[PDB]
Protein backbone atom coordinates (compact mmCIF):
# COMPACT_ATOMS: atom_id res chain seq x y z
CA UNK A 1 0.00 0.00 0.00
CA UNK A 2 2.54 2.77 1.31
CA UNK A 3 4.51 1.74 -2.28
CA UNK A 4 1.69 3.60 -4.24
CA UNK A 5 0.45 6.12 -1.46
CA UNK A 6 4.43 7.37 -2.47
CA UNK A 7 3.97 7.23 -5.95
CA UNK A 8 0.76 8.81 -6.19
CA UNK A 9 1.42 11.41 -3.86
CA UNK A 10 5.34 12.01 -4.71
CA UNK A 11 4.94 12.78 -8.03
CA UNK A 12 5.38 15.48 -11.25
CA UNK A 13 3.06 15.72 -13.26
CA UNK A 14 2.82 17.28 -16.70
CA UNK A 15 -0.22 19.79 -17.33
CA UNK A 16 -0.55 21.28 -20.31
CA UNK A 17 -1.03 24.75 -20.90
CA UNK A 18 -3.54 27.87 -20.86
CA UNK A 19 -2.14 29.56 -24.33
CA UNK A 20 -2.65 26.45 -26.59
CA UNK A 21 0.26 25.37 -28.95
CA UNK A 22 -2.32 25.59 -31.44
CA UNK A 23 -4.61 28.20 -30.18
CA UNK A 24 -8.29 29.88 -30.61
CA UNK A 25 -10.19 32.36 -32.56
CA UNK A 26 -7.61 35.34 -31.15
CA UNK A 27 -6.90 34.96 -27.93
CA UNK A 28 -4.38 36.21 -25.77
CA UNK A 29 -2.87 35.20 -22.58
CA UNK A 30 -0.88 32.46 -22.72
CA UNK A 31 0.44 29.88 -19.51
CA UNK A 32 1.64 26.67 -18.19
CA UNK A 33 -0.21 24.71 -15.99
CA UNK A 34 1.27 23.43 -12.61
CA UNK A 35 0.13 19.87 -10.83
CA UNK A 36 1.58 17.24 -8.52
CA UNK A 37 5.24 18.51 -7.35
CA UNK A 38 8.11 15.88 -6.37
CA UNK A 39 7.89 16.45 -2.09
CA UNK A 40 10.92 17.77 -0.62
CA UNK A 41 11.69 16.97 3.29
CA UNK A 42 10.91 14.34 5.50
CA UNK A 43 7.35 16.23 6.77
CA UNK A 44 5.86 16.02 3.25
CA UNK A 45 6.52 12.36 2.58
CA UNK A 46 5.34 11.68 6.45
CA UNK A 47 2.24 13.18 5.89
CA UNK A 48 1.32 10.82 2.55
CA UNK A 49 -2.50 9.91 3.04
CA UNK A 50 -2.49 6.26 3.91
CA UNK B 1 11.53 46.50 -52.15
CA UNK B 2 14.50 46.72 -54.51
CA UNK B 3 16.89 45.07 -51.80
CA UNK B 4 14.81 42.52 -49.88
CA UNK B 5 14.37 39.25 -51.99
CA UNK B 6 12.59 37.35 -49.09
CA UNK B 7 11.70 37.42 -45.79
CA UNK B 8 11.35 34.03 -44.28
CA UNK B 9 10.14 34.07 -40.69
CA UNK B 10 9.25 32.04 -38.05
CA UNK B 11 7.72 32.49 -34.53
CA UNK B 12 8.44 30.09 -31.99
CA UNK B 13 12.22 30.46 -32.44
CA UNK B 14 13.18 32.61 -30.53
CA UNK B 15 16.92 33.16 -29.62
CA UNK B 16 16.80 32.81 -25.65
CA UNK B 17 14.05 30.99 -25.27
CA UNK B 18 10.63 29.58 -27.35
CA UNK B 19 6.98 29.84 -27.04
CA UNK B 20 4.15 31.74 -28.59
CA UNK B 21 5.96 34.79 -27.24
CA UNK B 22 9.05 34.94 -29.15
CA UNK B 23 9.93 34.94 -33.24
CA UNK B 24 12.69 35.73 -35.39
CA UNK B 25 12.99 36.90 -39.39
CA UNK B 26 15.73 35.99 -41.81
CA UNK B 27 15.75 38.10 -44.75
CA UNK B 28 17.28 37.39 -47.71
CA UNK B 29 18.31 40.87 -49.64
CA UNK B 30 19.02 41.15 -53.78
CA UNK B 31 22.37 40.48 -55.40
CA UNK B 32 25.22 42.61 -54.36
CA UNK B 33 24.87 43.55 -58.06
CA UNK B 34 21.47 44.97 -57.60
CA UNK B 35 22.68 46.41 -54.47
CA UNK B 36 25.11 49.42 -55.15
CA UNK B 37 25.75 52.02 -53.08
CA UNK B 38 26.79 51.56 -49.41
CA UNK B 39 23.08 52.66 -48.89
CA UNK B 40 22.26 49.45 -49.90
CA UNK B 41 24.17 47.41 -48.34
CA UNK B 42 23.43 45.48 -45.20
CA UNK B 43 25.82 47.04 -42.56
CA UNK B 44 23.23 50.03 -43.94
CA UNK B 45 19.86 48.36 -44.53
CA UNK B 46 19.49 46.88 -40.88
CA UNK B 47 20.18 50.31 -39.80
CA UNK B 48 16.94 52.12 -41.07
CA UNK B 49 15.40 48.67 -40.00
CA UNK B 50 16.24 48.97 -36.79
Amino acid sequence: DVITAIKAQNAQVAAGQLGGTPPVKGQQLNASIIAQTRLTSTEEFGKILL
Amino acid sequence: KNNVESVFAVNGFGFAGRGQNTGIAFVSLKDWADRPGEENKVEAITMRAT
